[PDB]
DNA sequence: TCGGCAATTGCCGA
DNA sequence: TCGGCAATTGCCGA
């Protein structure tokens, strides 16, 4: 209940709040993202979670190109 | 702001939305920690600070080597693909 | 540090 | 799909 997603908020319907993409959206396989009330832009249910994810992949790629913790 | 630090909410005073710390926290000298909406967990705002920095480096680097914008897993617009446990 | 009302937002239910 | 009200909130003033 702390923060309901793009889809549910607009659908105006209860959001089961699960990480990282609430069952309702999971079930249907529609990406599940949160929504920035200020900007109106789509935005991930979880910033750190997105960051931690982002760098990982950044890192792996960097590794295949030879590098590291730069 | 729907972000107002664990401190501020408590005290019930107006959280000063900057990174790696909101104004009072700083002055009052303390660690500025945000209660992550979704996950519900604590998140020191700085931890995000640095973590943001780390993309930064990463983006110079990977760009240098001849790269830019990466495929992920958690995600941003109602137009990326979705998450699945374990697997990508 | 709080009472506490304004905004905000979850979500019934039809 | 949504009206509209419950429940949360940010945070003022004391
Ligand atoms: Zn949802
Ligand atoms: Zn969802
Ligand atoms: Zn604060
Ligand atoms: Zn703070």
């Amino acid at each position: 209940s702390r923060t309901a997603c793009k889809r549910c908020r607009l659908k105006k319907i209860k959001c089961d709040q699960e990480f990282p993409s609430c069952k309702r959206c999971a079930k249907l396989e529609v990406p599940c993202v949160s929504l920035d009330p200020a900007t109106g832009k789509d935005v991930p249910r979880s910033y750190v979670f997105f960051l931690e994810d982002r760098l990982a992949v950044m890192m792996r790629v960097l590794k295949e190109y030879g590098v590291d913790p730069t | 702001s729907r972000t107002a630090c664990k401190r501020c909410r408590l005290k019930k005073i107006k959280c000063d939305q900057e990174f790696p710390s909101c104004k009072r926290c700083a002055k009052l000298e303390v660690p500025c920690v945000s209660l992550d909406p979704a996950t519900g967990k604590d998140v020191p705002r700085s931890y995000v600070f640095f973590l943001e920095d780390r993309l930064a480096v990463m983006m110079r680097v990977l760009k240098e080597y001849g790269v830019d914008p990466t495929k992920i897993r958690g995600n941003i617009p109602a137009t990326s693909d979705d998450e699945p446990f374990d697997l990508k």
